[PDB]
RNA sequence: GGCGCGCGCCAAAAAUUUUAAAAAAAA
RNA sequence: GGCGCGCGCC
């Protein structure tokens, strides 16, 4: 029995000695969780591009939020598969949920292997606020296994 | 048996809570309807019909699959939810405009790309954990799959 | 050493420093006029002349230009 | 919880198989982590469009233009390598994506201040000698450590380059050579080798005259003859001074012309001598052993350089019969 | 131990009479005087001269310390007449050999019965005024000279010249080897410790000593301060004495705001001088070029008048009417008469002689109006200014740089006042942005500083010493004036460890074992996070994590800033220097200049400003980091950066995060895992501790920590007392002793054996070496030319970045004499003694060796000082230095037994001494 | 008037000499 | 560029 808790202690403590990224530091008082709490989390990867526009990306991230609080006075909740950044132990109201992360996306030269997706507004594309849809002609129009539109 | 199990297994992927989300305009889904495969298609949109989901998948054409010999014509085809084979994770650069025969052909070379990248198979999506699926029904589909 | 300093071209080939500095003393105060020493030694075709105030330049300029010098206008530029 | 533990580290987890050859550039980038705030949800497209642009951007100078990218930033000692699910074996491919695969920064962007951790790579320890780093604009007053106060182009002294490919950028009180390094002349007057080289002979009014006469008095020789009145006042709780005997004379514009010479004025292109420019209208205008034995040993004392008082002094003093002191205090 | 009681005397005021005396002894008021006064004065005589006068009478020593503007000199004239009078010698030792010159000129002219001894000239041996540089009175003692026989006073002129520190020593050896009949007479500046001087003297010959101290002046003095950059002259200290705090804070504030952002600047002073009728003025720079500089400068000025300008020329002609043709006619003879004539004169060190001595006759007449000269024409005898200027403020010393100490500043303004002519001289001091308020203030109201020996063994005194009989050197060490100031302050220490014994002994907390373990257990918790931070803090480790945004925390020893932005970082060497964004005092960023940052104070508000710090003063380095606005010279963005750092630190009420040191910098040594379990392991204790749980036991901690700190003074107290009663050089005697003995000059049991009796001559030169290499036969191969050339090694003391081009007859002897002195430094080393090989060996500057052949064989001084780079003054010194040294080594080589050393010394004497550079002195 | 070609000439062209200080003194 | 010298073409 001890066994078992003791493999399972050391497995968690091996574990998280890299969890360290995904670890947001405790003790931090943010009300508001739609405004007040993180935005990103960009790791830069070992690639000469994100090594020399480290600067520009950090300026991005600015102008968004300044855009957005300037056009401000001018929902999507998580889907099943978002996780929540494990906080370090040193009311978890508007703490829960502000720590969310929906969406991780691994950016190479010409795809994006991505993982937890997005969210949606019910089952609504057309409606939902991160979705581009592309142009197409549907010259098909015909179900492949049911009776066509 | 082990085809029920499958089965049971996409039919939990397959439920629209937990597929929808990660069907998006370049998510590089494979489509195979019995007998006949076209192979890996990217999704475009998606939307319900009064309840049933169609997916607006882009796959290589003569709907029936093009021929080894030909080229496929890679037109966008609407297929039910549930006919996708495996929702691979992968989502491409799509060009937003594919009309024009030069983007689609792009769209093709990209698709073939990822593929030599790849050698063995491709990355898929795993229902007990990317998905986020907590039903005990699934863990004992899970249990028989491994028995 | 900079807007103190002003440059001369359009030279005929005898001219040497003793001529220019006699020249350009008239306008102000010269210090001193270096013929630039070829890298064989020889002259070269212009010439830098120092003066001791800072407003020389603009009044040698407007003095000394196009003053026809062994039958030859010389072309005076700033620094 | 292992199994959440396991669903939150995954994120961190790269399929294996990946083939790469150029790791510089065949691999992954910034893993950007979206969360449940509206500044992101919003502008998701914005951000994947971002980052889609900068690897053009990159691809539009670096590939096309300059062709230069040799960077040597090794990973910090706070590097991070992604966790991957083993579905193929370890092999020497595998290690170089490993090497690929190395998270060289971490940020979580707040309002106004981001978590940081892992800092940024370096290069030999210095900024400047960096990629990344930006250093703002200060003042640098202080130059006091707070710990220990008490601390071949000719065009710009470059070692790399020549000076006509580089577009970057007292004196011994007898030593008055400044002005007799070739020799000495005189203002106003013409001297003999100006007269010849010039082309102008004794019987032709020296040409700059004409010119000068059409500006005026030079201002060079004005200064020299300029005793600037210092106004400095004793803060307790300008009428300048011109020297009128140093003016330079310049027959033809202020004195008197010389007689014979005639008046070209209407040639070279001049105007007459005018008034104001006379001399005299703007001249005007401005138990010890006793000594028996520690000499015992060693050579006596002597005396050299005998010599007598000079006298010199004295007649000094006597052609000093008055002075400002002596007749003061007589 | 001392045993010197001082008693002062009644007396009027300004003066304060006082009289050091043995303890058994005791005091009555001295006689007053009897008879006829050996010479008597028109003017009026102040208070002071009166009672120098009546102590001079009764034959009890005397030492005077008053300002040289207030007339010194009259007491040692009168005490020479008093000797005169009875037919008893007298001698009159003064610092330098010019000052020499112009006494005896004096004197002879007053008593027309004087001589001169210096090294140079000896008129009239057999007078009975003599006057003499100490140096040649040493070499007397030394030697045993007979004419100290009958002297019955001996006058030190400036004993405050005794804390040089390179020939400060020479006059506390003079005074020790001095028999004890003969009375003293010594003339100071004006100086604090005054007392102890005198209590020395009694101590050291058994006779009683008197001090006279006066703090007056005949003129009243006005300061004034022009700040490079504003216009006028500021009013800082009056006539009356008072400071005026107002005006000098406005010239700073003018300073400062012209720093923030005629043709010269001293060009204006003078000219405003001139035309306000402060005529005659000494400009003081403290550079061979600035005065030359500036004297060139003026070339537009004219104060004589024709009739001056005659009599300038006159005299000018008659002075140089003793040089030859060629001498005459040289460039810097020539090129300083028009400087001359229309009233400018330049005088420093590198000037010839004979220039040097025409300036000071014309400026004592008044011919000369504006003299640029150094410092070494403050010491010029009688010859004041009714004005002063410093162009600088920051001299070069001996060792480095630094701002001129107040007894300078003190000793150059009082050449600044003549008594009757001008009834108010006027002291101009310019400032720059460099100075600022903290080193201003001190300067204009700082005091003399006192007067320390420096005391010294060398070669010399210890062979000398060992040669003669019935004394040791032991008896020197122990007499010096080091030893008798370092025993001085022990009542001082006794008192003090006394009182801190007592305040130990006082305070008493309740509990004293689990209180005392307590303490101990939370300092070493300290000590450990202290190793932890320290092993945070390394190259590999920190860097990375500052940027240009990072938070950090930054405290020094005892003063924390608190929370600061990483503004930047730079190496340097190796060491790091990192630039942060700190909080800052109004009164610490005035006084930035030359000042280290100081944290602003919390109830009042502050500036924030950037600081460099090193890595080992980072306390924490918080991993938040700010969006920093990359332009922070406005005050506007750095008041920006505040109210961020406001509201992160206001976001986070339980503190702010720390970078873990373990996992988030990257670290994984053993070590950093065994310093956190021990703390751990200690935290624990504490908590489980019974004392700890319990709250309100900060008190006892404080008052713990309280004993602790007495603890520590008491045991810094009782090594200082322990360490201050035996000899302080004994140990440097003995390392001496052993290389004197380990070379071949004394013997087993401190016997004085040939090589070091014929050491004990050569005195001006380095003796060891200089013996070593005369014994070996290194002299015996070279020529007269030659030896003459590579004596002038040991000569020169002069910086020099040019360098020799030495040739195949001048360089190779050098090689022989470099490993000569290899060997001896090396021998030296062996001993124990701290002697550097390096720099022991660079202090033989071989730059002179070509100038000196060429000039030693019939050539020009034009020719020669067109050979080199060094001012002519710097040349003559050292060939006038090598004459000297040549004589003694030709005294040696007789000593010896060997006769050809002596020709080739005699030789090169010979040649060596002919022209302008041995021109006899005009003073004489 | 118009147009084409061999060419001296001044007209105007550039030009623009790259590498840390310091006082005093003697047997 | 034109002073234009010179030759040729419409
Ligand atoms: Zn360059």
């Amino acid at each position: 029995c001890e066994e078992t808790i003791e493999q399972l202690r050391a497995e968690n403590q091996e574990l998280k000695r890299k969890l360290n990224i995904l670890t947001r530091p405790s003790g931090i008082l943010v009300n508001d969780t739609k405004l007040d709490g993180p935005i990103l989390q960009i790791l830069f990867m070992n690639n000469a591009i994100s090594k020399q526009y480290h600067q520009e990306i950090e300026e991005f991230v600015s102008n968004l939020v300044k855009r957005f609080e300037e056009q401000q006075k001018n929902n999507l909740l998580p889907q099943p598969s978002s996780i929540v950044l494990e906080e370090d132990h040193k009311a978890i109201k508007n703490n829960k949920e502000a720590f969310s992360v929906v969406g991780s996306v691994l950016y190479f030269t010409n795809f994006c292997l991505d993982k937890l997706g997005q969210p949606l507004l019910n089952e609504n594309p057309q409606l939902s606020e991160g979705w581009e849809i592309p142009k197409y002609h549907q010259v098909f129009s015909h179900i492949v296994s049911l009776e066509g539109q | 048996q082990l085809a029920k199990l499958g089965k049971e297994i996409e039919e939990y992927i397959h439920k629209p809570k937990y597929c929808l989300p990660f069907l998006q305009p370049g998510r590089l889904v494979k489509v195979k309807n019995e007998g006949d495969d076209f192979g890996w298609g990217v999704v475009v949109n998606f939307s319900k019909k009064s309840p049933l989901y169609v997916v607006e998948v882009l796959l290589r054409c003569s709907a029936k699959p093009a021929k080894p010999d030909e080229k496929g014509e890679m037109q966008v085809v609407p297929v039910l939810v549930h006919l996708l084979s495996a929702i691979s994770s992968v989502r491409l650069y799509i060009p937003k405009d594919l009309r024009p025969v030069d983007n689609r052909q792009s769209v093709l070379k990209s698709i073939q790309e990822v593929q030599k990248r790849f050698p063995d198979g491709i990355p898929l999506l795993d229902p007990i954990d990317d998905m986020g699926i907590q039903d005990q029904g699934l863990k004992k589909v899970i249990q028989k799959v491994e028995a | 050493e900079a807007d103190r300093t002003l440059f001369v071209g359009n030279l005929e080939t005898k001219v040497t420093e003793e001529l220019l500095f006699e020249l350009f003393h008239q306008a102000g105060p010269v210090i001193k006029v270096k013929i630039p020493k070829d890298k064989d030694g020889k002259p070269k075709q212009f010439a830098f002349v120092n003066f001791k105030h800072e407003v020389s330049v603009p009044y040698a300029m407007n003095l000394l230009n196009g003053i026809k010098l062994y039958g030859r206008p010389i072309k005076i530029q700033f620094r | 919880e292992n199994q959440e533990l396991k669903r939150k580290l995954n994120i961190l987890t790269r399929p294996s198989g990946i083939l790469v050859n150029d790791t510089k550039l065949d691999g992954p980038i910034l893993q950007i982590l979206f969360m449940n705030n509206a500044i992101s949800k919003q502008y998701h497209q914005e951000i994947e469009e971002f980052v889609s642009n900068l690897v053009k951007r990159f691809e539009e100078q670096q590939k096309n233009d300059v062709e230069k990218t040799s960077f040597n930033l090794l990973p910090q000692p706070s590097s991070i390598v992604l966790e991957e699910d083993h579905k193929v074996e370890e092999s020497c491919a595998i290690k170089n994506n490993k090497e690929a695969f190395s998270v060289v920064g971490s940020v979580l962007y707040f309002t106004n201040f981001c978590l940081d951790k892992l800092g940024q790579p370096l290069l030999n320890e210095n900024p400047q000698l960096s990629e990344g780093w930006e250093i703002p604009k200060y003042h640098q007053v202080f130059s006091h450590i707070v710990s220990l106060e008490g601390q071949h182009c000719f065009n710009c002294g470059s070692e790399e380059h020549q000076m006509k490919d580089c577009p970057m950028p007292q004196q011994r009180y007898h030593a008055e050579e400044v002005e007799e390094r070739f020799g000495r002349f005189k203002p106003g007057v013409i001297s003999e080798e100006l007269q010849d080289a010039l082309g102008v002979t004794d019987k032709s009014l020296p040409p700059f005259i004409y010119r000068m006469r059409q500006l005026g008095y030079p201002p060079g020789w004005l200064k020299e003859a300029e005793l600037e009145n210092s106004g400095l006042a004793l803060y307790d709780g300008k009428s300048v001074t011109y020297d009128l005997s140093k003016l330079v004379n310049y027959p033809g514009f202020n004195i008197s012309t010389p007689r014979g010479i005639p008046d070209e004025w209407r040639i070279f292109g001049s105007i007459p001598m005018q008034a104001c420019q006379q001399k005299d209208v703007f001249a005007n205008y401005l138990p010890i052993p006793d000594m028996s034995k520690f000499a015992t040993g060693i050579t006596p004392f002597e005396f050299e350089n005998m010599a007598e008082s000079t006298g010199m002094y004295l007649r000094i003093r006597s052609l000093l019969k008055n002075s400002p002191r002596n007749q003061q205090k007589n | 131990m001392p045993r010197v009681k001082v008693q002062s005397v009644e007396t009027v005021e300004g003066c304060t009479h006082e009289v050091a005396l043995p303890a058994e002894e005791d005091y009555l008021p001295l006689k007053p005087r009897v008879g006829k006064a050996a010479k008597e004065y028109p003017f009026i005589l102040d208070a002071f001269q009166r009672e120098a006068i009546q102590c001079v009478d009764n034959n009890q020593s005397v030492l005077v310390s008053a300002h040289t503007s207030a007339g010194k000199t009259v007491c040692a004239e009168y005490a020479i007449a008093l000797a005169l009078r009875e037919k008893q010698r007298v001698i009159f030792t003064s610092p330098i050999k010019a000052l020499s010159n112009q006494k005896y000129r004096e004197m002879y002219e007053e008593f027309q019965d004087v001589g001169l001894m210096t090294g140079d000239v000896t008129i009239n041996p057999t007078a009975s005024c003599l006057v003499m540089t100490t140096e040649i009175l040493r070499s007397m003692l030394y030697r045993g000279s007979e004419v100290m026989r009958e002297v019955a006073w001996v006058i030190f002129d400036e004993i405050h010249y005794m804390r040089d520190s390179e020939r400060g020593v020479v006059w506390e050896e003079t005074i020790i080897l001095l028999p004890d009949n003969v009375h003293y007479v010594f003339l100071s500046a004006t100086i604090p410790n005054a007392r102890q001087f005198a209590e020395w003297i009694c101590h050291l010959h058994k006779q009683p000593c008197h001090v006279i101290y006066t703090d007056y002046r005949p003129t009243p003095l006005q300061h004034y301060i022009f700040p490079a950059g504003g216009d006028g002259l500021h009013l800082v200290v009056d006539e009356n004495g008072d400071f005026r705090e107002d005006n000098f804070n406005t010239a700073m504030q003018v300073l400062r705001d012209a720093g923030d952002l005629g043709p010269s600047n001293v060009f204006k002073i003078v000219k405003m001088i001139m035309e306000r009728n402060f005529q005659p003025v000494i400009i003081f720079s403290f550079s061979k070029k600035d005065c030359e500089a500036y004297a060139l400068q003026m070339t537009k000025l004219d104060f004589n008048t024709d009739e001056e300008k005659k009599m300038v020329e006159e005299v000018f002609s008659n002075a140089i009417d003793c040089l030859s043709d060629e001498d005459k006619k040289l460039p810097q003879v020539e090129h300083v008469l028009p400087l001359l004539k229309r009233g400018i004169g330049i005088h420093h060190g590198g000037l010839l002689p004979i220039l040097k001595e025409t300036i000071e006759i014309l400026f004592s007449e008044g011919l000369i109006k504006a003299l640029f000269a150094t410092e070494t024409f403050a010491m010029g005898i009688n010859m004041p200014a009714r004005t002063v200027l410093f162009t600088n403020a920051r001299k070069f010393d001996g060792k480095d740089f630094r701002w001129i100490s107040s007894g300078e500043y003190i000793q150059m303004s009082g050449r600044a006042g003549r008594r009757g002519m001008d009834d108010r001289g006027i002291v101009i001091l310019m400032v720059d942005e460099k100075m600022s308020p903290t080193i201003g203030k001190q300067l204009l109201k700082g005091s003399a500083d006192p007067l320390n020996s420096a005391f010294h063994l060398t070669y010399n005194m210890v062979l000398n010493l060992l040669r003669v009989e019935e004394i040791n050197p032991e008896y020197m060490l122990e007499k010096s004036f080091y030893q008798f100031q370092h025993y001085r302050a022990i009542p001082g220490v006794v008192e003090k460890v006394k009182n801190s014994e007592e305040q130990y002994n006082k305070i008493v907390i309740p509990n004293e074992e689990s209180v005392v373990i307590y303490y101990k257990i939370r300092q070493q918790l300290a000590k450990l996070g202290k190793e932890i931070e320290e092993y945070i803090h390394k190259p590999k480790y920190c860097l990375p994590f500052l940027q240009p945004g990072r938070l950090v925390k930054v405290k020094n020893e005892g003063d924390d800033f608190g929370w600061g932005v990483v503004v930047n970082f730079s190496k340097k060497s190796p060491l790091y220097v990192v630039e942060v964004l700190l909080r800052c005092s109004k009164e610490s960023l005035k006084n930035s200049a030359t000042e280290a940052a100081k944290p602003a104070k919390p109830d009042e508000k502050g500036e924030m400003q950037v600081v460099p710090v090193l890595v080992h003063l980072l306390s924490a380095i918080s991993s938040v980091r700010l969006y920093i606005p990359k332009d922070l010279r406005p005050v506007d963005n750095r008041q920006s950066v505040l109210k961020s750092i406001q509201e992160v630190q206001k976001r986070f009420p339980d503190g702010i995060p720390l970078l873990d040191p373990i996992d988030d910098m990257g670290i994984q040594d053993q070590g950093l895992k065994k310093v956190i379990q021990k703390v751990e392991a200690f935290e624990h204790r504490m908590y489980s501790h019974p004392l700890h749980n319990d709250p309100n036991l900060e008190t006892v901690y404080t008052l713990c920590e309280k004993k602790a700190q007495i603890a520590i003074d008491i045991k810094s107290a009782k090594r200082e007392l322990k360490k201050a009663r035996t000899v302080l050089q004994m140990d440097e005697l003995k390392c001496r002793k052993r290389v004197l003995r380990r070379l071949g000059f004394a013997t087993s049991s401190d016997v004085i054996e040939m090589k070091g009796r014929v050491a004990c001559e050569i005195s001006s030169a380095d003796e060891l070496l200089l013996t070593e290499m005369m014994f070996n036969g290194l002299f015996n191969d070279l020529s007269a030319e030659q030896a003459t050339a590579l004596l002038s090694c040991f000569v020169f003391q002069e910086n020099s970045s040019e360098m020799p081009k030495l040739t195949e007859q001048l360089a190779g002897p050098l090689r022989q004499m470099q490993e000569c002195a290899k060997r001896i430094a090396k021998v030296s080393a062996e001993a124990k003694l701290e002697i550097d090989e390096e720099t022991y060996l660079s202090s033989f500057k071989p730059h002179l060796m070509d100038v000196v052949y060429t000039w030693a064989t019939g050539a020009t001084f034009a020719h020669i000082c067109k050979m080199t780079d060094v001012f002519e003054g710097s040349i003559i010194r050292c060939m006038r230095r090598l004459e000297e040294l040549l004589r003694q080594m030709c005294q040696a080589a007789k000593a010896i037994g060997n006769t050809e050393l002596e020709n080739k010394f005699a030789e090169g004497i010979t040649k060596i001494k002919r022209d302008i550079v041995f021109a006899a002195s005009l003073y004489l």
